[PDB]
């Protein structure tokens, strides 16, 4: 039995055209523990992105914090690309300033 | 306020790309302040938090000869598992163990944890009496013996009783600045048309440590859970967390609406609406 | 601190 991974896309402060931030992606809740994910900029992969240490949940789930610098503008397009077992082919999950 | 100490260990098995990796964690409530990692290129139980890099040389090499210890032990229980449930050697599998103590506000012993998972499924757990063990299955009836037998659970209740706490209220103490301090949540209410028709009401909650909180929507004072998107609460990457709840709303009807907010950062629970 | 199991193996 394996749990599929959960996917956020977010900043950790409230985005503002042009201040520095970070851009995160936040994936929890699946099992077993191998997991790919990489944050795009404008469909390209991002160099250099850290990620917290694994640990897990009370329900046993594992857990990742991805995130890098970053500068939001109007036009620039982030996202988060993840693969797991579970999943056909990547998830590509957009980030969106209002979530 | 509460506090809890928890050791989380975890034991994966590759084969054909060499040994299980086996990796140790300690938290103090949400504070990571320590971490092992047999992948490391110098395995050592290394510090993660500013306030245990004051423990001298012997807790470091305490803590690495135990956790080198662990990786064997925990590879030996990785095979032992393939025998408990008639597995294959080619197949990847994961144990997982978590243990440690839970303080109330006075800072006494409100209850100990020693719980194993086997390839995600719980497998034995030591019962809140520190006496008794509970069996998931089979194969941990097999384990339950072996533990019966060999007093294990005399010596975690020792442990969760004595060491456990006694070095929680050290680090508590040392992490006085942090551990000890609740940051409350920065709450706001946005507003998202969806169309002519409806708009979202998404109630933010951010800034908050620790991670435990409360966010409800209610419409006309009667709560609205099954009419909620409530996403996980999440690590903004400073220490602190973020959550938000939504809810759909007829046009016009915003100020049905009322969104509350526990955390015990907070003296009392809040209430906001959309402020236009 | 860790605790020095005496006994853990499955
Ligand atoms: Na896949
Ligand atoms: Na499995």
């Amino acid at each position: 039995i394996q749990r599929t991974p959960k996917i956020q896309v977010y900043s950790r402060h409230p985005a503002e055209n042009g201040k520095s931030n970070f851009l995160n992606c936040y994936v929890s809740g699946f099992h077993p523990s191998d997991i790919e994910v990489d944050l795009l900029k404008n469909g390209e992969r991002i160099e250099k992105v850290e990620h917290s240490d694994l640990s897990f949940s009370k329900d046993w789930s594992f857990y990742l914090l991805y995130y890098t610098e970053f500068t939001p503008t109007e036009k620039d397009e982030y996202a988060c690309r993840v693969n797991h077992v579970t999943l056909s082919q990547p998830k590509i999950v957009k980030w969106d300033r209002d979530m | 306020g509460s506090h809890s100490m928890r050791y989380f260990y975890t034991a994966m098995s590759r084969p054909g790309r060499g040994e299980p990796r086996f990796i140790t964690v300690g938290y103090v409530d949400d504070t990571q302040f320590v971490r092992f990692d047999s992948d490391a290129t110098s395995p050592r139980m290394a510090p993660r938090a500013p306030w245990i890099e004051q423990e001298g040389p012997e807790y470091w090499d305490r803590e690495t000869q135990i956790s080198k210890t662990n990786t064997q032990t925990y590879r030996e229980n990785l095979r032992t598992a393939l025998r408990y449930y008639n597995q294959s050697e080619a197949g990847s599998h994961i144990i997982q163990r978590m243990y440690g103590c839970d303080l109330g506000p006075d800072g006494r012993l409100l209850r100990g944890h020693n719980q194993l998972a086997y390839d995600g499924k719980d497998y034995i757990a030591l019962n809140e009496d520190l006496s008794s063990w509970t069996a998931a299955d089979t194969a941990a009836q097999i384990t339950q013996l072996k533990w019966e037998a060999a007093r294990v659970a005399e010596q975690l209740r020792a442990y969760l009783e004595g060491e456990c706490v006694e070095w929680l209220r050290r680090y508590l103490e040392n992490g006085k600045e942090t551990l000890q301090r609740a940051d409350p949540p920065k709450t706001h209410v946005t507003h998202h048309p969806i169309s002519d028709h409806e708009a979202t009401l998404r109630c933010w909650a951010l800034g908050f440590y620790p991670a435990e909180i409360t966010l409800t929507w209610q419409r006309d004072g009667e709560d609205q859970t099954q009419d909620t998107e409530l996403v996980e609460t999440r690590p903004a990457g400073d220490r602190t967390f973020q959550k938000w709840a939504a809810v759909v709303v007829p046009s016009g009807e915003e100020q049905r609406y009322t969104c509350h907010v526990q955390h015990e950062g907070l003296p009392k629970p809040l209430t906001l609406r959309w402020e236009p | 601190s860790v605790l020095n199991d005496i006994f853990s193996r499955l």
